[PDB]
RNA sequence: GUUCUUUGUAAAGUGCCUUCGAAGAGUCGAGUUGUUUGGGAAUGCAGCUCUAAGUGGGUGGUUCCAUCUAAAGCUAA
RNA sequence: GUUUGACCUCAAAUCAGGUAGGAGUACCCGCUGAACUUAAGCAUAUCAAUAAGCGGAGGAAAAGAAACCAACCGGGAUUGCCUUAGUAACGGCGAGUGAAGCGGCAAAAGCUCAAAUUUGAAAUCUGGUACCUUCGGUGCCCGAGUUGUAAUUUGGAGAGGG
């Protein structure tokens, strides 16, 4: 194919080709708006393996976020990527945030390219592989951390290590902090 | 040598079956009468727009 | 309450639904043989052992041929297209039974099919004909 | 004078394209096939336009209107998707692979000239993705390949290979070296 | 008694795959080198593998990282110089 | 239940023989400040520095062994 | 050719068609986040990953088909209940905090993409438009699209032939 050549190309980020590509594009993205729409994905390989199909109803938005946070280390423990996903969720409120990836970074700003599906588009409402997003249980997945990075920041996975946050940390706290009393007292 | 030793399929040598599917779909549409054939389409404009 | 207080005071009327007796006794639907022989006074598992059929394949927690013959009774009890038929007519009339020559022919076997495909399809053609 | 935002951006990007030192896997583009050889490549490539959607529809209704009431060789056309071209190359099914110099993300087609030099596929970086688009019923194509050919066009194709080898690959053996864009 | 179980994914662990070896090495030559690797290949020729692995270990995560990386760079040199 | 349509060298499945055969990177990881956990094993996460490999890689268990396939997505009770 | 024409990017339009906000908020998913108090006076700690604040969903939400647990004669998505169990572990080892595997039971269900050429044929789709048996179908047209929509394939392998 062609995307394996692309995939293994973008794994080298400080390599002289992709160094130059990233040098031009970081400046070019500064000259535009903060949240603006991309004509097409810059990394179509990574877009596609995160589930971007180049068809009507699929949108790529490019987004910018400030970096960082002991007053200057009063932390703010939510990610930069979740902040970005939420902002594009509000400017494009008719869409549904599917996934997002890293494109270019800087001293001040990390950039992302969110991928968005139009659930009202009839090319999405048919085709039984993508019409799950039209179900109203996906209205703002990025606002509730149901995206890839949100599920990471929530700490939702499997095992010993995620026992405090496997069904969600609020749910497990409320469950284990409940005096359960039966009719015939145990 | 080429990178992979993938066996070439029959369809790369045989006449295409997707083409056969489309043809045998239009065939049905002509029997049903919902596609007017290219031969009669001339006759529909030889009688009209005069 | 706030909303319930008004709704119990208004002249609109409540949307009263008396669906409590329907929760216990749901009619059996998927099989008319079972639908005729199901004692509604008995429970689920009692109506299974009455008929004979096993209700739970794992051994339950706790302490626990009249109709199955009728089921056994009702359980003991692809043509070719015009173009495909005419294609096999052409192959048989030109060759006969020489499948090596029949499949190496560029004019009639346009799809480069094997010998087994040809003898199977021709026998389907021969069974439907004389 | 005062220009718009986007006009200023594309003019700034134009001067940025020149004034930076560039890595030699890029600027291996823009060292591209000249006017005569480009016109002669297309004089062959125009004979193999993929059958346009209208032409295919009318012909396959002609098949239906004839064959349902009352042998052909496999037809040859140019091959035009990047997944399909980089499939064809490395399987050595490519005799001439044409690569556009202007691609929206440049990173897409950077491996392709050197993968063609690796496989022994006689490639030519031709100027314009629009110009490749024209011969292929698409707006843009990025890549166009010529696998198989009619025997009338075979000798011309083999000479097109040898002309491109001499004109392109021999004049631009220095292009694998030398970081481009040192223009003062 | 044992029943000789079905094979799994990392039992044929990293199945060779002639094509991906080719693709990784194909991108390796095209992309150039990262600025530290660019220093690392100068450091092998001048100072040797001793200090080269020292810098690589500080740069990367663990020592097993620095093994594979300096050897990778030694194959860059072994191909570029001779063949 | 009754009934109208089904087609096209159409779509599958079983067993054997024969030829091949990829698997998610600013991500894992490492350091680091801060938060957080029952998690002393440094439990999770966030920011910042640096940043991998494919007979890979992760997680456990007294020379090794076992068991998973990450960094993509849906799904009732 | 000092002309004409492809594209690329960026706009506009009371353009055609859509869609987002606000309410409710018990439960549910996030973000943000204290203090009174309790600890011997008390920067850790505790109340508490609580209340308040802000966003986002549904009939449930979330979770979910292992980068899981184990160390067995091995189990096998999640969730929930009894049990583990005030156990392991944390803590001026102080006030105090505090699980999980196993076993029983409730309920159970599995799958889908990206990455290997349809290349004997973009097989795909949206809209406009005229009919019809109208949660749609059919015909024609403008497009989206090869910087990849379809069919095949997902490790339990799988694919091409016989």
């Amino acid at each position: 194919g062609a995307y394996k050549y692309l995939e293994e190309l973008q794994r080298k980020k400080q390599s002289d080709v992709l160094r130059f590509l990233q040098r031009v594009r970081v400046w070019e993205y500064r000259q535009k708006n903060v949240i603006h729409r991309a004509a097409r994905p810059t990394r179509p390989d990574k877009a596609r393996r995160l589930g971007y199909k180049a068809k009507q109803g699929f949108v790529i938005y490019r987004v910018r976020v400030r970096r960082g946070n002991g007053v200057n280390e009063l932390k703010y423990q939510r990610s930069l990527r979740a902040t970005a996903e939420e902002r594009v969720g509000r400017r494009a409120a008719n869409l549904r945030v599917l996934n997002s990836y890293w494109v270019n970074q800087d001293s001040t700003y990390k950039y992302f390219e969110v991928i968005l599906v139009d659930p009202q588009h009839k090319a999405i409402r048919r085709d039984a592989r993508y019409n799950w997003i039209c179900d109203p249980v996906h209205k703002h997945r990025e606002a509730r951390g149901l995206t890839a990075t949100g599920k990471k920041s929530r700490g939702i996975n499997k095992g010993h290590k995620f026992n405090n946050t496997k069904a969600g940390r609020r749910k497990t706290w409320k469950r284990q902090n409940t005096l359960s009393l039966w009719r015939y007292r145990k | 040598m080429p990178l992979t030793a993938v066996p070439e399929p029959k369809r790369r040598f045989v006449p295409s079956k997707n083409e056969a599917k489309r043809v045998m779909k239009i065939v049905r549409a002509i029997r049903e009468g919902r596609i007017i054939p290219p031969k009669k389409l001339k006759e529909m404009k030889e009688k009209e727009k005069i | 309450s706030v909303r319930k207080r008004k709704m119990n005071r208004s002249s609109v009327g409540k949307a009263t639904r008396r669906n409590k007796d329907k929760q216990r006794k749901i009619n059996i639907q998927s099989n008319p043989i079972i639908a005729a022989n199901w004692d509604y006074s008995l429970t689920m598992a009692q109506n299974y052992k009455k008929l004979g059929l096993r209700a739970k394949l794992q051994t339950p927690a706790g302490g626990k041929e009249t109709e199955v013959v009728k089921k056994l009774e009702e359980l003991a009890s692809r043509s070719q297209s015009e173009r495909e038929e005419e294609w096999l007519e052409k192959l048989y009339k030109k060759h006969g039974d020489d499948y090596k020559k029949m499949f190496f022919d560029k004019k009639l076997n346009i799809y480069q099919q094997s010998e087994g495909d040809l003898k199977r399809r021709l026998l389907r053609w021969k069974k439907r004909n004389g | 004078v005062k220009w718009p935002e986007y006009v200023r951006v594309q003019r700034q990007k134009k001067i940025l394209s020149i004034r930076l030192k560039v890595p030699p896997t890029i600027a291996q583009f823009q060292y591209t096939l000249d006017r005569n050889t480009a016109a002669e490549t297309f004089k062959l490539f125009n004979k193999y336009r993929p059958e346009t959607a209208a032409e295919k529809k009318e012909r396959l209704t002609k098949e239906a209107a004839a064959v349902a009431e009352g042998a052909s060789p496999k037809p040859y056309a140019v091959k035009y998707g990047l997944n399909h071209v980089v499939a064809l190359i490395e399987n050595k099914k490519a005799k001439l692979v044409l690569i556009a110099n202007d691609v929206d993300p440049i990173e897409l087609v950077v491996f392709l000239p050197a993968l063609c030099k690796k496989m022994g596929v006689p490639y030519a970086i031709v100027k314009g993705k629009a110009r490749l688009g024209t011969l292929v019923n698409q707006k843009t194509s990025a890549v166009a390949a010529l696998t198989e050919v009619r025997a009338e066009d075979e000798a011309a194709l083999a000479k097109l290979v040898s002309t491109i080898d001499a004109n392109f690959a021999d004049k631009y053996d220095e292009v694998k070296k030398h970081w481009g864009g040192g223009i003062l | 008694t044992s029943m000789t179980p079905a094979p799994k994914i990392s039992y044929k662990k990293g199945a060779a795959s002639n094509r991906t070896k080719f693709v990784r090495s194909l991108v390796r030559e095209i992309a150039g080198l990262s600025p530290y690797e660019r220093r690392l290949i100068d450091l092998i020729r001048n100072s040797g593998e001793k200090r080269a692995r020292k810098v690589a270990k500080k740069r990367l995560g663990s020592f097993t990282r620095a093994k594979a990386k300096v050897e990778e760079m030694n194959n860059i040199i072994a191909a570029s110089r001779r063949h």
